[PDB]
């Protein structure tokens, strides 16, 4: 506390901001994209990964004959970029410079 | 040659919502020009030759 | 709720209309930088012009900020080579338009909508030539309202060709049929129930009128922030910035000449620090202006002259078209986009195999009437015959994992008995 | 805890301490009183008072 | 006397505070009504745990 | 001088950081709330969600 300089507090507080976060992972996980434009629309995941790789032209099939190697494929780079987060100092470093 | 506007005078003189012009003569037709002068109304040189102001077009008119 | 085998399909939609309002230019002025320290005064002159050429960096800064501004205005607007007209028959197919184009009976030629805008929006403007004024815009408001009405009427007559290359003709309808089918619904969907959707848009425009008659927080902020700017930066000449007096003429008339520079350099050191900052904050002001007036561009670029498949960037949900309106110093637009409604749940399976053979849709999805099994396309609940035309065939069903038993009909075996 | 040699003491402007009374001395922290802006919250003269 | 300076310096630092929410608000709350993961975690194999 | 000039710079930051967070939004409203086309848009490679 120095003379005459003072902070105020955020109006989200950071748990608010994780609840945002969360709602949004839970509409784009069970809903898909529907969420976002009106009404949220319940549809299984693997049809939602269906319609996203339909959505880049490639045919539907692939995912439903390869979902167990997309499943590993993604589970294994979502450890592998929570461990490399941890590595190195600068990765965060685009906030940190700010403050 | 040139030509001399002012900015708020109750003025080959020209009065002009922008402000007294002279040194060019307005035209009753209207071409899309390259010298912005200001109220929609904007000067040029033309072929004597001399300057002249008139106000923008914006375009070529054309229903479909 | 979430099940592995269960889907959610919109079996109605509503058309709805957004407005969004963003300032593309503010007032521009130009104060004079020996006048505004000295008025009127030789020897106020004389001890500034040994003071630097800093007024004409900062008349070089405004006149800049002008032009930028003139730029922005020109740039949001001007986006179409040609002027177009609308047809004297306004036969659209239901399509109510008479509150976006002007109207001929007032002498404004503005819109409803822009009249309403127009009046929305209102010391502030009278400083009494205190060394400073302000220029007329380039643009005029009626030729802004005529390149207004020009979008307008190039996007209803000709879609969104004329922002492409020549402007090609297209009924109303078939131009809202090739919108549905760029949001992803098939085009039949709109001429099954044409006319209450035309109703429905209707409605629509029916309201925001209303909704803006109750709003222009953007514009209204934009204008107070410069008019109360420009006071702050008047009312600054009373101030005695440490001398004798905050008139040039009684300090130059109460104290001997040379006893009174000592005391005349102060106020124009204070004068001069007032001007300064008044540049940097316009400066600053001129620049958020010119990132939103960018973006107003980009917007009537793509939402108007084309369909956006940007998520968020031209109304929330999906979006069909857009009509802009001017405003005083900004651009409103009138999103016209098509949200789904009154959702239904069914049990859903990836494909659906038979005789060794798997079928997956060929664009839409499987859901069950309860003992039946049905194809329909994404967004609308349009039930159809699950047919070779409708799927094609990839594996055995040995490697998909949720495959339900069904068959598929073939159009050709009625031809056969 | 400070050395027995010093008398003021700062990290940036002034937190000094040790009363100058030779009898005596005390190390004293310096601190201001919490000062503090104040804002007013009003649904709106028009609405409410 | 020196003017109006400390008038404008509160009112931009207060105009940055109130616009560092602006951002935080229109960066996050992009959804008006929020939503919850279903108890059980049947992706189909996706594992979203992290 | 001093407090000017710090508010000066401050303004600048605010509006480098407001110009961070409108690319913040735009990329959750484009990324998140549904897939874009555009190409490195949403990481290297062709978009599928995030
Ligand atoms: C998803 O990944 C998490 C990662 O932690 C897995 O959690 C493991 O759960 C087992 C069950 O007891 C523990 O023994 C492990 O220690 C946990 N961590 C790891 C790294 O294995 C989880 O099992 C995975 N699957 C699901 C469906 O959540
Ligand atoms: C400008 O001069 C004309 C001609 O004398 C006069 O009719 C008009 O009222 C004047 N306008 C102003 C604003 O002085
Ligand atoms: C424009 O037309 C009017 C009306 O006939 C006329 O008085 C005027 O002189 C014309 N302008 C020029 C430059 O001749
Ligand atoms: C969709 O909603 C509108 C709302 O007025 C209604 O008129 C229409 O009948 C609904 N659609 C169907 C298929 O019932
Ligand atoms: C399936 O469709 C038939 C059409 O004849 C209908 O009678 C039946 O009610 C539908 N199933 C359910 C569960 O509603
Ligand atoms: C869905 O999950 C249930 C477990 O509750 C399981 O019994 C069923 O086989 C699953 N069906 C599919 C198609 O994955
Ligand atoms: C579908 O039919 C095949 C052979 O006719 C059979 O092996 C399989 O079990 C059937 N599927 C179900 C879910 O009964
Ligand atoms: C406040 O409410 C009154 C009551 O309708 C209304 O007349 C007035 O315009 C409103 N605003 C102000 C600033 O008084």
């Amino acid at each position: 506390k120095f003379n005459g300089l003072t902070v105020l507090p955020p109006l989200l507080t950071d748990e608010m901001i994780a609840q945002y976060t969360s709602a949004l992972l839970a509409g784009t996980i069970t809903s898909g994209w529907t969420f976002g434009a009106g009404p949220a629309l319940q549809i299984p995941f693997p049809m939602q990964m269906a319609y996203r790789f339909n959505g880049i032209g490639v045919t539907q099939n692939v995912l439903y004959e390869n979902q167990k190697l997309i499943a590993n494929q993604f589970n294994s780079a979502i450890g592998k970029i929570q461990d490399s987060l941890s590595s190195t100092p600068s990765a965060l470093g685009k906030l940190q410079d700010v403050v | 040659q040139v030509a001399v506007l002012y900015q708020d005078v109750n003025c080959n003189v020209f009065q002009t919502r922008a402000g007294c012009l002279i040194g060019a003569e307005h035209v009753n037709n209207s071409y899309e020009c390259d010298i912005p002068i200001g109220a929609g109304i904007c000067a040029s040189y033309q072929t004597s030759q001399s300057i002249i102001a008139y106000t923008m077009s914006l375009g070529a008119e054309n229903s479909v | 709720a979430y099940s592995n085998n269960s889907i959610a399909i919109p079996t109605n939609f509503t058309i709805s209309v957004t407005t969004e309002i963003l300032p593309v230019s503010m007032t521009k002025t130009s104060v004079d930088c020996t006048m505004y320290i000295c008025g009127d005064s030789t020897e106020c002159s004389n001890l500034l012009l040994q003071y630097g050429s800093f007024c004409t960096q900062l008349n070089r800064a405004l006149t800049g900020i002008a032009v930028e501004q003139d730029k922005n205005t020109q740039e949001v607007f001007a986006q179409v080579k040609q002027i177009y007209k609308t047809p004297p028959i306004k036969d659209f197919g239901g399509f109510n338009f008479s509150q976006i184009l002007p109207d001929p009976s007032k002498p404004s030629k503005r819109s409803p909508i822009e009249d309403l805008l127009f009046n929305k929006v209102t010391l502030i403007c009278a400083q009494k030539f205190n060394g400073l004024t302000v220029l007329p815009p380039l643009l005029t408001d009626e030729m802004i309202a005529q390149y207004t009405s020009a979008l307008l009427a190039g996007t209803i007559t000709s879609g969104w060709t004329f922002g492409a290359g020549p402007a090609l003709q297209i009924p109303f309808p078939m131009q809202m049929a090739y919108r549905f089918n760029g949001i992803g619904v098939t085009q039949n969907v709109l001429y099954e129930n044409q006319k209450l959707i035309a109703n429905q848009f209707n409605s629509a425009i029916g309201k925001i009128q209303d909704s803006l008659s109750s709003a222009l927080g953007k514009l209204q902020d934009v204008v107070n922030q410069n008019a109360q700017a420009l006071n702050t930066l008047v009312k600054q000449l009373s101030s005695n910035f440490g001398a004798i007096s905050s008139v040039l003429n009684d300090i130059l008339s109460r104290l001997d000449p040379p006893e009174a520079e000592v005391q005349i350099d102060r106020l124009i050191t204070g004068r001069l620090q007032s001007l300064q900052t008044y540049v940097t904050q316009q400066l600053i002001r001129a620049a958020e202006i010119r990132a939103s007036a960018n973006l107003a561009a980009t917007k009537m670029s793509e939402c108007v002259l084309g369909q956006s498949k940007r998520v968020d960037f031209c109304g929330k949900g999906y979006h069909l078209m857009s009509f802009p309106q001017s405003a005083p110093h900004g651009v409103v637009f009138l999103h016209v986009t098509y949200v789904p409604a009154q959702e239904k749940n069914f049990t859903t399976a990836p494909a659906i195999c038979h005789d060794g053979k798997a079928h997956f849709p060929r664009e839409g999805v499987f859901v069950s009437n309860g003992t039946h099994w049905f194809v329909t396309q994404r967004n609308f609940y349009e039930p159809q015959i699950i047919t070779t035309d409708n799927t094609f065939v990839s594996g055995n069903c040995d490697v998909v994992i949720g495959i339900v038993n069904n068959t598929v009909y073939d159009p050709l075996q009625p031809e056969l008995d | 805890k400070f050395l027995p040699f010093q008398q003021f003491g700062r990290d940036i402007a002034d937190t000094t301490d040790a009363v100058r009374d030779p009898q005596t001395l005390e190390i004293l922290d310096i601190t201001p009183c919490s000062f503090g802006g104040v804002s007013v919250i009003t649904p709106g003269t028009n609405t409410s008072n």
